[PDB]
């Protein structure tokens, strides 16, 4: 067990990095703060699915099902953490969300 | 079913008319010539707004520290009617790029 969280903390240590260029995702109307936000979670997506594709017909349903899920909600929980103690959004910034 | 359909054609109509300003009758709504042709307007309208955002020249003292919105979410506010995503729109844009002679512009777009 020890072993296998030790490379789950590795793993959640590289996708809160990836999501370091968010920006606290604010100014929306911004270019730039808009395709910075899109960098992150472009490979947010992309990491999750090369792990995936490493981990397929490896580890049983069940587990594999699980990690993946606790993966992607720490994924998703940070932007929504970042959206909700946001401030200022206007009609661009409620279509770029 | 019918509900459904209905609605699909006054929300395609209201959101052309809104985002556009473009008020004809239902018969020339319906026909997939002017969608066609809408389509392929804003998607030449996309390459011309990068386009001129390559630097050809020095820059201009605009957007400095307060940046202007983006001419992609302009497009896809308009897309949304249109129903094309990111993937189609960069297929699209390979092609043209490709048939301008521009070679690298196609090959980055192909390798992301």
């Amino acid at each position: 067990t020890e072993c296998f969280l030790a490379q789950m903390r590795a793993q959640k240590g590289e996708l809160l990095e990836r999501l370091s260029s968010a920006r606290n995702f604010s100014n929306m109307d911004d270019e730039e703060n808009y395709s910075a936000a899109s960098k992150a979670v472009r490979q947010v997506l992309h990491q999750l699915k090369r792990l995936g594709i490493v981990w397929q017909d490896v580890l049983p349903v069940n587990i594999y099902c699980k990690a993946m899920g606790t993966l992607l909600n720490t994924a998703i929980s940070e932007v929504i953490g970042k959206i909700t103690a946001l401030e200022d959004i206007s009609t661009e910034d409620g279509d770029r969300l | 079913d019918e509900c459904e359909e209905m609605l699909k054609l006054f929300k395609e109509v209201a959101s052309l008319q809104e985002n556009f300003e473009v008020f004809l009758s239902f018969e020339d709504y319906s026909n997939s010539s002017l969608v066609a042709d809408l389509r392929e307007q804003h998607i030449k309208a996309h390459e011309v707004a990068q386009a001129k955002h390559k630097p050809g020249s020095t820059p201009e003292p605009i957007a400095a520290e307060v940046r202007s919105p983006s001419m992609e979410s302009k497009l896809h506010r308009q897309a949304l009617a249109l129903q094309m995503s990111k993937q189609e729109l960069e297929a699209e844009l390979t092609l043209r790029a490709l048939k301008d002679g521009n070679i690298k512009t196609a090959l980055k777009k192909c390798s992301d």
